[PDB]
């Protein structure tokens, strides 16, 4: 019943707050600023870029090295995605193959959508909300790499007009990642069986959290069809970006992940 | 076959 689907909306907001650092909570705090913390570092072009050294992690060339950050900030969210997972009642006791399915087609879905969290029509916040990145300046890279991030502000600009908070967002990464229908599942009912469980709670959430906002659980389904469409976009322009740039190397996580997808 | 997300898994 009630009970039982605002037990797991419970759960799940409880871990997906353990699980990221950086909420959609503070983000929007930090982008309005409505903080009452220092306003983070802009960064518009290779000038404020070298300048921002100081605040960003990159442990040659510009649009190279921005990508080598992208790189490493990817890699982290696979691992805070992998850990929230492991706390969605049932995900452990599945297949051991299909837990790596559900996630290998399953993150990028989750790392476009909580990058729409630390989105406006400007820019994007980089190192946990202390860096600020200009849309502008990713547009004016060289290609490939010139509209990499583009369609991912495209999609941010739509998905933000939702209003989602964080007890919603925990639920829908939820949805996405118990996904019945990933390329090469062995056990699609039990997998079904949760996704079914957490369509309920969502639903609730959002009559609950959105009284006035009606049928939004109608648009954010609508929504989660295009991720998967725009996360096949992103994959082909790495496929691309492989091949056309010999001297960067692709993460080995990275590599198992898109290996043999779409 | 999938190593880093097993391990990242059995973890």
């Amino acid at each position: 019943e009630s009970a039982d689907l605002r037990a797991l909306a419970k759960h799940l907001y409880d871990s997906y707050i353990k699980s990221f650092p950086l909420t959609k909570a503070k983000a929007r705090a930090i982008l309005t600023g409505k903080t009452t913390d220092k306003s983070p570092f802009v960064i518009y072009d290779m000038n404020s870029l070298m300048m921002g050294e100081d605040k960003i992690k990159f442990k040659k060339e510009v649009a190279i090295r921005i990508f080598q950050g992208c790189q490493f900030r990817c890699v982290e969210a696979v691992q805070e995605i992998t850990e929230y997972a492991k706390s969605i009642p049932g995900f452990v006791n599945l297949d051991l193959n299909d837990q790596v399915t559900l996630l290998k087609y399953g993150v990028h879905e989750i790392i476009y959508t909580m990058l729409a969290s630390l989105m406006n029509k400007d820019g994007v916040l980089i190192s946990e909300g202390q860096g600020f990145m200009t849309r502008e300046f990713l547009k004016s890279l060289r290609k490939p790499f010139g509209d990499f991030m583009e369609p991912k502000f495209e999609f941010a600009v739509k998905f933000n007009a939702l209003e989602l908070d964080d007890s919603d967002l925990a639920i829908f990464i939820a949805v996405i990642i118990l996904s019945g229908d990933r390329p090469g599942l062995l056990n699609v009912k039990p997998i079904e069986d949760i996704q079914d469980n957490l369509l309920q709670a969502l639903e609730l959430q959002l009559k609950l959290n959105h009284p006035e906002s009606s049928q939004l659980f109608a648009k954010l389904l609508q929504k989660m069809t295009d991720l998967r469409q725009i996360v096949t976009e992103h994959v082909q322009l790495l496929q691309v970006i492989k091949k056309t740039e010999t001297d960067m190397s692709l993460h080995p996580l990275l590599q198992e992940i898109y290996k043999d997808l779409y | 076959r999938h190593k880093i997300l097993h391990r990242l898994l059995q973890e």
